[PDB]
């Protein structure tokens, strides 16, 4: 998914 | 029969330190407690028909059958609710047999114990032998079908609980080691180790097991480009998304002898391993169509399964499906029975093997063999019943752990490091292990994140192996620690104190220091919780704590009697005195008992660590008999004969001599400091904060710690207003000070009249007595006061008024007139601002102590008159 | 809870 | 600082480091980032149970599946100032962050519905990110939704062209801000608070476009690094080292990031694995903060090598007779040796 | 998933 | 030994150090009055040692540490004079006259007056420091037949490790 | 010489  | 009470025990405890896993039940015999069986006709035969393998339990006669000698002469149901408990488990499979039962209270109301293995099923056993206990003495029986249903609740309960097999492996492997162990929680995780030495595992995946390797290893394509970009052996093969280009794709591979799958993974499905013609691809493509290496090269060869665990190889086995074979000219359905009836086959884990069974899926895997189950079979001709390998399916697993050749070795773990997990399972398909894979012209298939055991562990053939062993090295690699330093204080009074002191101590080696309290739990000076937090759930709170370096944890007979200890052993178990406060509760009655209590901390401190008992009290010196530890001692007397027998076979004991806080360690005196220097001990005079601090000293001493250590500790440690309200808080006000504490057994009025004694100032004055909740110890204080005291003012009539009114303040007027009835005996009862305001009546250099209901009204009111 |  | 790289041929890996040395990254994912903490971080329920049992501020709140049951659980909660979320986590979607009224919980409900958390106690304060490294703080940044003030006595539209002029603005990642955008998303945030395009604020009075903060929906992200009160910086690194994860943003709920949580009544809210930069990197007010260093700083600790000895051999004639000869000399030290010649790769 |  | 003190004894050299302070046997002292017997002090001689350790300055300590590394010694005594130890030397204006290698301990494990200090330990603890062993293994074999062969095996074994292996048999004694 |  990244950068949360 | 009624039930009241219900306890469950996890940790050493009252009853036993090693049976740690007890229900206690305090059970109400309304009826038959005058009843000894011989009164219940019919309670002999109807208990052995009903439970006939009741002749295993051994009472005091130690027979087979012991119990059963007895019965028809009864135990008023003692004995026999327990037995019936612990059989009722036995009988579903969980082995318990510990167990007591004793009288308590009025006549009639016992306390029945007994050992679990599983804390549901546990009680459920409980409640049901009292169902079945209490049928047989109204009816001569019990019915089957009430007896079968609760069989089966125990045994579902035992089982919603159970690991799985791949952790039970690890955590039997972690206990040999000492090890501890706790679930945690939240997703099925355990804990290994306390405070900053604390692991986790689940099932089969660690605190170890990166997530950028995990997630390579489930990618099929992913995995197969890092390896082969290593230089690794892998199978030729393509793509096609779902055209039908299945006979352009053999152009690439190799032919029509492909492999055809599902092109995602979801299980065994969807998957032709040899596909030999054409309109076979077709078939195997419309199945593997059903999902989102496609055309893969098929090799030859046996299925092997090489487990490596820290870029290490572990064990290899080999893996064979379910089949039978041509044993004498025999039909395959007939193959089937005779080798589906062998011993080692059965359902789940309770076997080595499982069976055979023949379904649709048998059917369709003989036919692409030639055979149905009516076929005759050559003489040892093979006929598999499955596609693929697994125990769990009835297939075979076979150790080969010590054939594999070292190149092969030498790859493998190569394998394991290029895709980055420490547990991998690596499926190899090879003719023969033995041989380079290179020469063999073998294949490595798939790289598993996560493996299961049971082949490696319980293999049909060949010897078992201890996979955890190799685990439990990479987590607690050899030479390291798995545990913290626990320090337990306990006893009657005193213990808050020393607990902080102790801390304060530790901390200034710059050590991350957890400790908890009656106040408040507390890591380096920050508070993590409010409240009473002694007892077992709040221990838990600092040994999870993920950055805690030393745990310092005073310990409460609440907690120990509720629940058992959260540790199960320590380093320092230390016993400040025994007393008789909270005696009726908990059903003790007497002080013997409450020493017994109190022992439960010597008695768990590990063999290497040491007991620190006062020799001052005759109950708790006689403790040293039952530790397994070594002992120190401490007095506030040198001349003490159990110091002087000690410390003559060389011995450690703190004792106080000569205006100074020393340690005795053989024929050495080794001084720390003066006790007047020391601010917890107000200038000396203070016997009680004396004892304390030679009990913090000598603990953090045969702990390891230096002197200069010890030194600056107690110079700097302080107990002023609001960091301990309520224990001896002294105000200066001009040329006048008042006292505020908070007693509660007699001892506590005994060591601050103490104080008092000393004060060479003026006049003494108390301006108080006990609240309404105490027993009748009101003349005791009265007695206590009137020695000490020459201005006594009564205020017992306080706001709770927990009985009637001014009662209580009768009976103190009652005691103090006793003694020394000539000291202003004025009764005013009220407590408020009317007594603890009237502190004009005192001189100059007087001293008002003060011991009121509520703690914080105390102090607020003495700032009112501007102290110093 | 208390404990004590 | 001299660590070479290489690009690796799956799943968007980059290498860092020669044989035996070397890391591997993914975006904000490392070779150091462990599964079990990454999975507990991602479970919202299990976040939750774990941090309360360690004595950690976390929302009161409890669970409804699909029932009209609101009515009740806002009876253990605290009444109806209340947070709605779907069951489940599908991006910012069918939550309502202040109900009010038995009715918006409704709507807030069937929004809810949509997914497979649900009635939780509204805290106030300002939103906080808080950035933890190696189980030591890095960074803190304060997080405002896109919004407009009373500059003047002018309309919202008009606001919103005079601010979305500003040459900070823009879209991507080429500028520090980007643009303000009207749609229905913004006209039913601005109903709740009894506003719409053509009304005309009270001056100073501020009107929220959005319902959170996001610098790429453009709003705002303030430095408070330096603000951060002691005791805070003690909770924020716990909380990291109890879920298990070694770079963690830290979602932070609280009036006032200089006092103590217990003080202001704050919570932790939510905690993020491999959370991303730009609000640290590139804020809108205060001093951008070198985050990477300590990254680099966990996996190539001060004094060790990121390297191994390379020995390179060349010439018109001789090179396979010296390489080999050469590498027999170094295996006799009992180290792994590699090379490469015109016969072979060979490895001990 | 376990027990791969 | 068998006493903390020793006898004081008359001699040609007490008669030499009472003349110089105007004394003699038949001498009357005023009260309180100290005459000395000896020229220097030595518990050997009848003179008395005091335990002063824990009354020194927290800066004389330090200088005293700087003195023995200079010097090179780890075991020393140090011969200051001084009217007040507690006291910095710089504002006494006390100096420092020996620095002895190798000193003596009876005056620190048995003074005459003060506490007695355990000397030895800070010995042991530089030559053997916290955590290292003293030993090394040993493997002991025996029984009335099979011990030689068993302890070349055993030797053997131990020696794959690559450490130094020491062995006695009825053959010979051997090293590795 | 010993004991200086
Ligand atoms: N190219 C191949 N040549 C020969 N055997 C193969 C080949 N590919 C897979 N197999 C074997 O066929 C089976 C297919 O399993 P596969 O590798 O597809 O893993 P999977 O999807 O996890 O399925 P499973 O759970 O049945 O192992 C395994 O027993 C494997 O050893
Ligand atoms: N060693 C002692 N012997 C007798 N009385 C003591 C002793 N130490 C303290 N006391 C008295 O008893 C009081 C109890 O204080 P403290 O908080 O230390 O007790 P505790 O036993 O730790 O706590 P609790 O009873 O709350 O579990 C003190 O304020 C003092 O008056
Ligand atoms: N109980 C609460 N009280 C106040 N604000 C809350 C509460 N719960 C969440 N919020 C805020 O509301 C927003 C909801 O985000 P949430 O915590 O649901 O995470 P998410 O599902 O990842 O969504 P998003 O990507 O929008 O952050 C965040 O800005 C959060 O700070
Ligand atoms: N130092 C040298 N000078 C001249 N000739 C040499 C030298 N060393 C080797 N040779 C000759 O040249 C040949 C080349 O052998 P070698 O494999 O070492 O060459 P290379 O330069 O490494 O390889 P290539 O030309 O294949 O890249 C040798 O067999 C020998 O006959
Ligand atoms: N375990 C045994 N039990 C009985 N006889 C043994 C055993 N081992 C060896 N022997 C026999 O006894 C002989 C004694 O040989 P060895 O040198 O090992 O004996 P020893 O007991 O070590 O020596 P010694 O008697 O010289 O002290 C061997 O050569 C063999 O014949
Ligand atoms: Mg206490
Ligand atoms: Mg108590
Ligand atoms: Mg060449
Ligand atoms: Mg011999």
């Amino acid at each position: 998914d990244d950068d949360d | 029969m009624k039930i009241l009470k219900t306890l469950t025990l996890r940790g050493p405890n009252y009853w036993s330190i090693r049976r740690k896993k007890l229900i206690v039940m305090r059970l109400d015999l309304e009826d038959l407690a005058e009843r000894p069986s011989n009164s219940i006709p019919g309670f002999y035969e109807g208990l052995i028909k009903v439970l006939p393998s009741l002749v295993e339990h051994f009472c005091s006669p130690g027979y087979q059958g012991g119990f059963l000698e007895r019965v028809k002469e009864g135990t008023y149901m003692g004995h026999i609710v327990e037995h019936v408990a612990l059989e009722l488990q036995e009988l579903v499979g969980m082995t318990a047999g510990f167990g007591r039962t004793r009288e308590t209270s009025t006549p009639g109301v016992y306390n029945v114990v007994y050992e679990y293995v599983d804390e549901q099923a546990g009680r459920y056993a409980g409640r049901a032998a009292v169902r079945l206990c209490r049928s047989l003495v109204d009816t001569g029986d019990y019915p089957r079908l009430e007896l079968e249903k609760d069989l089966e609740d125990l045994r579902d309960l035992g089982a919603n609980s159970a690991l799985g097999p791949s952790t039970e492996t690890i955590v039997t492997e972690a206990e040999a080691r000492k090890i501890p162990w706790m679930l945690l929680s939240a997703r099925a995780m355990v804990q290994l180790g306390y405070g900053v030495y604390q692991q986790r595992i689940q099932a089969t995946l660690s605190s170890h097991s990166g997530i950028l390797g995990v997630e390579l290893a489930c990618d099929k394509e992913g995995t197969k480009t890092i390896l082969q970009d290593a230089g690794i052996p892998v199978p030729r093969g393509t793509t096609i998304q779902y055209f039908d280009d299945l006979e352009e794709a053999i152009n690439d591979v190799g032919g029509y002898p492909v492999v055809i799958k599902p092109l995602d993974g979801n299980h065994g499905r969807g998957i032709t391993i040899n596909v030999r013609h054409w309109q076979e691809a077709i078939a195997a493509y419309d199945l593997a169509a059903e999902e989102s290496i496609i055309v893969e090269r098929y090799y030859e060869g046996s299925d092997h399964r090489v487990l490596v665990v820290n870029g290490k190889l572990v064990a290899v086995a080999e893996r064979i499906p379910a089949h039978v074979t041509g044993d004498g000219s025999s039909t395959i359905s007939e193959l089937i029975e005779k080798t589906n009836q062998d011993p080692n086959r059965g359902d789940g884990h309770d076997n080595i093997l499982t069976k055979i069974v023949v379904n649709k899926t048998a059917i369709d895997v003989m036919e692409r063999q030639g055979y149905n189950l009516d076929s005759v079979l050559p003489k040892d001709e093979v006929v598999y019943l499955r596609a693929t390998a697994n125990l769990s399916t009835g297939g075979i697993a076979i150790d080969r752990t010590d054939d594999i050749h070292p190149e092969n070795i030498w790859l493998m773990e190569r394998v394991a490091k290029v895709i980055g997990l420490d547990i991998a399972g690596i499926d190899v398909v090879t003719s023969d292990i033995s041989k380079p894979l290179r020469e063999t012209n073998g294949v490595i298939v798939e790289v598993n994140a996560a493996p299961g055991f049971r082949m490696h562990v319980a293999p049909s053939q060949g010897l078992p192996r201890n996979v955890a062993a190799p685990v439990l090295d990479m987590l607690f690699p050899p030479g390291t620690p798995s545990r913290i330093p626990i320090l337990a204080v306990t006893g009657t009074n005193g213990k808050t104190t020393t607990t902080r002191l102790l801390a304060h101590i530790y901390r200034q080696t710059g050590k991350t220091v957890g400790y908890t309290s009656t106040d408040a739990i507390y890591i380096n000076e920050y508070c993590v919780e409010k409240g009473d937090n002694t007892g077992p759930q709040s221990a838990g709170v600092i040994l999870r704590d993920p950055t805690v370096e030393v745990a310092v944890l005073e310990t409460a007979r609440g907690g120990i009697l509720r629940a058992g200890l959260a540790f199960d052993s320590c380093d320092v178990g230390v016993v400040l005195n025994v007393a008789a406060d909270h005696l009726g509760l908990g059903d003790i009655d007497t002080i013997e008992q409450m020493a017994k209590v109190k022992s439960v901390i010597a008695e768990v401190v590990d063999p290497s660590g040491y007991a620190v008992l006062n020799a001052d009290d005759p109950l708790v010196a006689a403790m040293a008999d039952k530790v397994k530890a070594k002992v120190a001692y401490f007095s506030m007397n040198p001349d003490n004969p159990i110091i002087q027998a000690h410390v003559r076979r060389n011995g450690i004991a703190a004792v106080y001599e000569s205006g100074y806080l020393s340690i005795l360690e053989g024929s050495w005196t080794l001084r720390v400091e003066q006790a007047k220097l020391i601010p917890m001990t107000m200038g000396g005079m203070a016997p009680f904060m004396i004892a304390n601090a030679l009990a913090a000293c000598l603990a953090a001493f045969v702990n390891g710690l230096d002197v200069e250590v010890i030194r600056q500790g107690v110079r700097t440690f302080t107990t002023s207003a609001e960091q301990t309200p309520g224990r001896m808080n002294l105000f200066n006000l001009g040329q006048h000070h008042a006292l505020v504490d908070y007693a509660h057994n007699p001892a506590g009025y005994r060591a601050v009249g103490d104080f008092v004694k000393n004060w060479q100032g003026q006049r003494f004055g108390v301006v108080g007595g006990p609240g309404d909740r105490r027993d009748s110890d009101l003349i005791e204080l009265g007695q206590i006061a009137a020695q000490v005291f020459d201005r006594i003012i009564v205020k017992e009539d306080d706001d709770k008024r927990g009985r009637s009114e001014g009662e209580t303040a009768d009976l103190i007027v009652k005691g103090i007139l006793q003694e020394n009835p000539g000291a202003s005996y004025e009764v005013i009862l009220d407590e408020t601002i009317a007594l603890n305001k009237a502190l004009d009546q005192v001189e100059e250099k007087g001293l008002v102590v003060v011991f009121p209901e509520s703690v914080t009204r105390a102090i607020d009111l003495i700032k009112v008159r501007n102290p110093i | 809870d208390d404990d004590n």
